[PDB]
């Protein structure tokens, strides 16, 4: 559909079977999500943003349903403030900014 | 409650 | 226009006679540019995201350009990594997510 952005544009997502609510945020290059357990293999990275950089673990081509499109990608975990969809998610379903 | 989530990769 | 999210969305604004790059960020709820002398009162904020807080001046009623398109409204000065219009100026501009 098309949403507002009045308001912060936070949607359900799905992942692992857990539903939570996401940011959809074309500010980030990257989907990071709150600290949580993923199986499988992972790799240490460093992110920035507005105040300065976190520690995140990487994992790989993790299913995630994001307001009812499924995606396959790379998720970040770590300690952000609230779990973001990023740009490489965004793409995948299709997302647009329009005015 | 923070409002800005600039996100760069890394 | 209906900005696709393959790269950042980087976009024109002209400030205060000022030709400059920003990034237009669903993610922020305002907008924050980096340090730059802006006309009249300000007040000192704190805003906050991925890796903390950092201070702002915020200044009201300032015209900027977006991708062409007229806005008048605040606009927080400081050090922010990038340029960023957030969602009170996406709004102005008129702009949604589709998908």
């Amino acid at each position: 559909p098309q949403i507002t952005l009045w308001k912060r544009p936070l949607v359900t997502i799905r992942i692992g079977g857990q539903l939570k609510e996401a940011l959809l945020n074309t500010g980030a290059d990257n989907t990071v999500l709150e600290e949580m357990n993923l199986p499988g293999k992972w790799k240490p990275k460093m992110i920035g943003g507005i105040g300065g950089f976190i520690k995140v673990r990487q994992y790989d081509q993790i299913p995630i349903e994001i307001c009812g499109h499924k995606a396959i990608g790379t998720v970040l975990v770590g300690p952000t403030p609230v779990n973001i969809i990023g740009r490489d998610l965004l793409t995948q379903i299709g997302c647009t900014l329009n005015f | 409650r923070p409002g800005n989530f600039l996100q760069n990769r890394p």
